[PDB]
């Protein structure tokens, strides 16, 4: 990216973000964003208590599964920010 | 608009068909960023041809010392026919001999490696440079893009043999246990 | 690297170095290359060698992976003036937000030079309040001088 | 328009005939949701995949071999490759094609190439010269790669219920 190629983001004087920050994401809808960023905070909450509030984690017993899923629950607050931002851009 | 290495990926930029072996295969864009640096391709293409040139000869000696008599063997029969160990198995009086005339070489070599003058083709050092007096463009061209082949084939083939010898001791159809 | 492929990483934490292992010698001596056993190695007093290659390791995970962040001649990743450029808070609350600060700082070395001090500065501070409470280098503990 | 497969509704934006195989045919709008070059690729190179696979599956299972295999029923044939060692240099030989096809990809999509997704110019012998043979031959490809990917999985899974013979 240079200075030229980089798309006007910018929304000081506006009330939402322009859905084009989403990139790749810049046509999936609210609904879509909403329901994903849900399973995503549910999964991810599920995973985080079965590995180490549910169950003691240890060297034989740290879960490849449980780890990967806990990263969905930033996932999920960036997908609900998302789910706002088409919601008012109408999409 | 399209490689014709690569027929489902752009031409480079940079490439144009304007060099020996010039095929349109840079998928990184090495020479991009280098013509966007603003260097020219004369030293990658000089480092090709050294590159190649050394796997050649390395080639063939990886091979020899084993297929063929390791010398009338004076002072080498104390020396392991495995390349990989007469590496670290070279006297020192022998092993100063050819780092020295290695070195002298190639530093007659660096001066007009980094100069500016334009009339230096790339890779020609004068070694031999007498059977191109009859040779036609054609045939100069060809000639250079033959060369350029064997140094490519043989850059690839010492990786395939040092790799070879490294975990398995032995090249399959020719040399083997050594 | 047969636990590495299956996916048995909890072999290389198997068998750790016991509380009787001497620096040096293999008596006391595990096995395990990779854990997190914490504290402190009770001969030498400094952090295990196992914990540290762990630590190393998945940190470089982490590194790596942020590396794949920005944008460079393959369309995905990041736009860091696209980011600064829609980073300003609703109603203005910051002003016009961070627009204009990957021109300034892309355009002046000093702010540059400025940042990476300061981070610098910071990580030296860090590292003299974390060597002495915790330390890795054998019995550099009992070297007070050091 | 009011798609096919799903007459109580319309296609997606994308969906407008333009592609081969192009049945109408998605309900949630998850290709409007996304470009839908990248997910005609992923749906190739997955009926790609399927087709190897299930091939491969059959054949191992059948008794095709190579000159030296562990000669183990095609479940167990990954284990088995795995610790022999072969399966690795699969991995890197496949590699170098999936770096390139980064690369394409990213061409496609970004536009400095007008290349259509899974298409990667393989055509020896021409069989896709006028137009009215590039779509019937695409329209096959995808038809095969789609019940394809339903054979594998169908093929994998009964073999991991059942642990039998071939079907
Ligand atoms: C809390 C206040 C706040 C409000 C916003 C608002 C915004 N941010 Mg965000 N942002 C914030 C804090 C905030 N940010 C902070 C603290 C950071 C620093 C980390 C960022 C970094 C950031 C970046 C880098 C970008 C934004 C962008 C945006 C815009 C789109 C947001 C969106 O829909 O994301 C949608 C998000 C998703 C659909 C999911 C992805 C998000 C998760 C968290 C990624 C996790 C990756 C994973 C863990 C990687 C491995 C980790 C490690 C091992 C390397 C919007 C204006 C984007 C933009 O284009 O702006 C111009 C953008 O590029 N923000
Ligand atoms: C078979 C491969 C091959 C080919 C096709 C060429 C071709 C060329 N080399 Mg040579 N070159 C080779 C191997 C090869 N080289 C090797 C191994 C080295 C390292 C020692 C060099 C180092 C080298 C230099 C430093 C130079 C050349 C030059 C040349 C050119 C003129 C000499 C000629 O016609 O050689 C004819 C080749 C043969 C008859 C084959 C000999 C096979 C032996 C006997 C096998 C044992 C020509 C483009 C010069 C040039 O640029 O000229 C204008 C030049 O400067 N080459
Ligand atoms: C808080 C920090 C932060 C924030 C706010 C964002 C936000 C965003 N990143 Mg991310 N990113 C981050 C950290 C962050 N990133 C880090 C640490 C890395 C390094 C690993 C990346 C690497 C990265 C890349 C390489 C790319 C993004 C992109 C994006 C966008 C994703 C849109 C999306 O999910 O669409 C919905 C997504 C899809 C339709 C496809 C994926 C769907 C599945 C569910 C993904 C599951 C992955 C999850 C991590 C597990 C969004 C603006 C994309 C972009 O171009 O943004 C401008 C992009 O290409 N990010
Ligand atoms: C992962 C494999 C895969 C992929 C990437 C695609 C991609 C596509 N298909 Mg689909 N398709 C597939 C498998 C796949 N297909 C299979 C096996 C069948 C059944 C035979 C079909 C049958 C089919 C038809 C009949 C049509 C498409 C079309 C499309 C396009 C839009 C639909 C969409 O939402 O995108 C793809 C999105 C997904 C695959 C979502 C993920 C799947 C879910 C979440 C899994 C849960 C269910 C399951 C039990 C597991 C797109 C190019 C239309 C087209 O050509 O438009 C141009 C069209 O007419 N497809
Ligand atoms: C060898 C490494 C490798 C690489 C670099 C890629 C790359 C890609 N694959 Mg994947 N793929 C792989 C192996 C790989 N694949 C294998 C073995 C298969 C056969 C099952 C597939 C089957 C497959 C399908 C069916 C699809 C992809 C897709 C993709 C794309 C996006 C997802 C991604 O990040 O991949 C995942 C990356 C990894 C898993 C990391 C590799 C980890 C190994 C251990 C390291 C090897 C490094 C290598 C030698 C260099 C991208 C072009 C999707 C797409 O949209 O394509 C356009 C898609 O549809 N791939
Ligand atoms: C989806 C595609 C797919 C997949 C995942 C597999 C997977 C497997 N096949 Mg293959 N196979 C396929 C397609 C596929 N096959 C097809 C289309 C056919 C029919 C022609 C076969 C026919 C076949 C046979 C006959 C055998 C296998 C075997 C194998 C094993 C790996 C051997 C290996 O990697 O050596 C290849 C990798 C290298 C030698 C190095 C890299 C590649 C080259 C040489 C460059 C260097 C594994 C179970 C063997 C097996 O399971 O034995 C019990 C075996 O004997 N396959
Ligand atoms: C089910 C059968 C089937 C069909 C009908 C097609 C049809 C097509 N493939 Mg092929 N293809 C298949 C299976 C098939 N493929 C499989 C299993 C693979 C994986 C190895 C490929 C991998 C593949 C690639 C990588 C490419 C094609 C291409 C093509 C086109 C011309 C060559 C051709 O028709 O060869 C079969 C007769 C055509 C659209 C090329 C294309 O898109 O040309 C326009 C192209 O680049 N195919
Ligand atoms: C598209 C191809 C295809 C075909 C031809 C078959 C055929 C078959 N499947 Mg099925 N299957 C498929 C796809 C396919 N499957 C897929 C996509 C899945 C994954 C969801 C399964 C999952 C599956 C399971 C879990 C089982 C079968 C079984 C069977 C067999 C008996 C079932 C029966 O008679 O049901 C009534 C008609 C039958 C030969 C059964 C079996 O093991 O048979 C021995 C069985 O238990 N299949
Ligand atoms: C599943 C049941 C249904 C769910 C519904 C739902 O949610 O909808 C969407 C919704 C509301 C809504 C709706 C509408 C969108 C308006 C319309 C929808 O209707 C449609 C679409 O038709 C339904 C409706 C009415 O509901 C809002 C949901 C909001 C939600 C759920 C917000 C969670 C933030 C979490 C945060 C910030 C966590 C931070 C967590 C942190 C900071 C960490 O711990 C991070 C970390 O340590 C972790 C874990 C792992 C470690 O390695 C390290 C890291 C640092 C990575
Ligand atoms: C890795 C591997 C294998 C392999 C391999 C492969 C493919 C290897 C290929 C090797 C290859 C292709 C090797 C080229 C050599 C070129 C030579 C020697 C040229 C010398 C040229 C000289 C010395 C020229 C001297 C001159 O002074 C002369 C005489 C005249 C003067 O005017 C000037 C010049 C300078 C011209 C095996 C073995 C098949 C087994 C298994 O597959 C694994």
């Amino acid at each position: 990216v240079d200075r030229s190629e980089a798309a006007d983001t910018w929304w000081g004087d506006k009330d939402y973000p322009p859905s084009i920050v989403l990139g790749i994401g810049k046509d999936v809808p609210s609904s879509i964003f909403g329901v994903t960023s849900g399973l995503a905070f549910a999964i991810g909450v599920y995973c985080v208590a079965q590995s180490n509030l549910v169950n003691i984690l240890s060297g034989s017993t740290v879960n490849g599964f449980y780890v990967a899923g806990a990263l969905l629950v930033p996932y999920s607050w960036g997908l609900h920010v998302a789910a706002w931002i088409q919601k008012q851009n109408g999409k | 608009e399209r490689s014709a290495s690569i027929p489902f990926l752009k031409k480079p930029p940079a490439l144009d068909g304007s060099m020996v072996g010039d095929v349109g295969f840079d998928p990184l864009g090495i020479s991009t960023t280098i013509i966007e640096l603003g260097g020219d391709l004369r030293y990658v293409r000089e480092a090709e041809l050294m590159h190649g040139r050394q796997a050649m000869l390395a080639t063939v000696g990886f091979v020899f010392p084993k297929l063929f008599g390791k010398l009338p063997a004076e002072w080498a029969k104390d020396i392991s026919l495995n390349p990989l160990e007469a590496q670290y198995q070279i006297p020192p009086v022998a092993l100063g001999q050819i780092a020295i005339s290695i070195a002298i070489a190639e530093g007659l070599r660096s001066r007009i490696v980094f100069s500016n003058d334009p009339d230096y083709v790339v890779g020609d050092h004068g070694f031999g440079a007498g059977m191109l007096k009859g040779k036609s463009e054609a045939q100069v061209k060809d000639m250079k893009m033959k060369e350029l082949a064997h140094c490519r084939l043989a850059m690839v083939a010492i990786t395939g043999m040092f790799f070879q010898t490294a975990i398995t001791g032995s090249l399959y159809p020719l040399v083997d246990k050594f | 690297l047969t636990p590495f492929f299956t996916g048995n990483w909890g072999l290389y934490a198997e068998n750790p170095d016991t509380a009787q292992h001497i620096f040096g010698t293999s008596e006391g001596a595990g096995t395990a290359i990779l854990t997190f056993l914490g504290g402190f190695h009770p001969q030498t007093q400094s952090m295990w060698l196992t914990d540290i290659a762990h630590h190393h390791l998945a940190i470089a995970v982490v590194f790596i992976f942020a590396g794949h962040m920005y944008r460079t001649n393959w369309g995905i990743g990041h736009s860091m003036k696209e980011i600064l450029d829609a980073h300003v808070p609703p109603k203005g609350r910051l002003g016009a937000g961070h627009r204009g600060l990957f021109e300034t700082i892309t355009d002046s070395l000093h702010m540059q030079l400025g940042l990476a001090l300061a981070s610098l500065g910071v990580a030296t501070s860090l590292v003299a309040q974390h060597m002495y409470a915790l330390p890795s280098y054998a019995f550099m503990a009992k070297d007070y001088v050091t | 328009v009011k798609s096919q497969a799903l007459p109580f509704m319309d296609a997606p934006a994308p969906l407008d005939g333009s592609m081969a195989g192009d049945k109408g045919f998605d309900p949630l709008n998850l290709s409007g949701s996304f470009d839908i070059k990248w997910m005609r690729e992923a749906e190739l190179k997955h009926g790609r995949v399927c087709m190897l696979a299930w091939v491969g599956y059959v054949a191992v299972d059948n008794g095709f071999y190579v000159p030296f295999a562990p000669h183990v029923s095609s479940l167990a044939a990954h284990d088995a490759a795995v610790k022999a060692g072969p399966m690795l240099g699969l991995l890197l030989a496949v590699g170098a094609i999936e770096a390139i096809s980064y690369n394409a990809i990213a061409e496609m999509m970004s536009g400095e190439t007008d290349r259509r997704p899974g298409d990667f110019y393989l055509d020896p012998f021409n069989l896709c010269s006028t137009p009215e043979k590039l779509e019937s031959m695409l329209e096959k490809e995808i038809s095969h790669c789609r019940l394809a990917m339903f054979a594998f999985s169908g093929v994998v899974t009964q073999s991991a219920l059942t642990g039998g013979a071939f079907p």
